[PDB]
């Protein structure tokens, strides 16, 4: 699968308090975090859905 | 974290945005506008005022929808220079003990001067609203701390040795000193780290944007 889905998901400099879903190399799966409302990096998404596709 | 609880609706002007769960804060600076910050931007929002426990229903508060959602122009999500956003609000709130107004800066306050910022941060458990007293700091350290990321429109709040600083679920929130918005919670490299203080939208730069916009809308 792609690099980016492997790194660990980053909240970012930004102080909201937004749960995205990131892919969980060690689980397998994707899971919530927190981001925080701006700079997102590629393991963040909007949906479980969209996460399995592109990371699954 | 560093701060500790607010005293119950000891800070009227806080409000809670909400689009299913809390995910920014905001203050109210006259009946029917919110002012927040520009990165708290979602097409749909609800505020939510009165509000100590958010996680319970305790009678004083008032849920009212966006009806307006107004970033600043030349708000840059990459440098998240010029992070402010006005919300006007569906109607007029009531405005009593618990839920009252706060005033826009009569000027730019110097560095030194003692601020309080509250927040929420990150279902039956209480989650009650935070408070923070720091100071501001001046713009040479606050450049020292971010090299080539503070422009004239930011200030930073707190102590350069950490310990204290707002954190996620802060953003949009509120930095009021002697009595005025002098700041909003916006950005900083993780929370409470010594040599980064949080960084703020330096509100006394905007006072006749948020004038101009409110009287044209
Ligand atoms: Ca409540």
């Amino acid at each position: 699968r792609p690099d980016f889905c492997l790194e660990p998901p980053y909240t970012g400099p930004c102080k909201a308090r937004i749960i995205r879903y990131f892919y969980n190399a060690k689980a397998g799966l994707c899971q919530t975090f927190v981001y925080g409302g701006c700079r997102a990096k590629r393991n963040n998404f909007k949906s479980a859905e969209d996460c399995m596709r592109t990371c699954g | 974290k560093g701060g500790y609880t607010c005293q119950e609706n000891s800070v009227p002007y806080q409000v809670s945005l909400n689009s299913g769960y809390h995910f920014c804060g905001g203050s109210l600076i006259n009946d029917q506008w919110v002012v927040s910050a520009a990165h708290c931007y979602k097409s749909r929002i609800q505020v939510r005022l009165g509000e100590h426990n958010i996680n319970v229903l305790e009678g004083n508060e008032q849920f009212v929808n966006a009806a307006k959602i107004i970033k600043h122009p030349n708000f840059d999500r990459k440098t998240l220079n010029n992070d402010i956003m006005l919300i006007k609000l569906s109607s007029p709130v009531k405005l009593n003990a618990r839920v009252a107004t706060v005033a826009l800066p009569s000027s730019c306050a110097p560095a030194g001067t003692q601020c309080l910022i509250s927040g929420w941060g990150n279902v039956n458990e209480p989650d009650l609203l935070q408070c923070l007293d720091a100071p501001l700091l001046p713009q040479a350290d606050c450049e020292a701390s971010y090299p080539g990321k503070i422009t004239d429109n930011m200030v930073c709040v707190g102590f350069l040795e950490g310990g204290k600083d707002s954190c996620q679920g802060n953003s949009g929130g509120p930095v009021v000193c002697n009595g005025e918005l002098q700041g909003i919670v916006s950005w900083g490299y993780g929370c409470a780290l010594p040599d980064n203080p949080g960084v703020y939208t330096k509100v006394c730069n905007y006072v006749d944007w948020i004038q101009d916009t409110i009287a044209a809308n």
